[PDB]
């Protein structure tokens, strides 16, 4: 799970990016 | 700066949304306020 993680919340005009609930 | 020459950042000042988490309104009556993506620095700053 380490290299699948290691192979693969920005202001903007009006844009969000909203966090999963499941971290 | 046209006058210092200085190199200054530009950050919009923050933005979002407002969520109201509501136990029920056929329990209570109380809320709670989310301000998403923004420092409670900033919270009490806001019309309305
Ligand atoms: C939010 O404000 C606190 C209070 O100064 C600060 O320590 C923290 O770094 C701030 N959060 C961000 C993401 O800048």
């Amino acid at each position: 799970e380490d290299l699948l993680f290691n192979k693969v919340a920005q202001k903007f005009n009006g844009l969000t990016v909203l966090p999963p609930l499941l971290t | 700066d046209p006058q210092t020459l200085e190199i200054l950042d530009i950050t919009p000042c923050s933005f979002g949304g407002v969520s109201v988490i509501t136990p029920g309104t056929n329990t209570s009556n109380q809320v709670a306020v989310l301000y998403q993506d923004v420092n409670c620095t900033e919270v009490p700053v806001a019309i309305h």
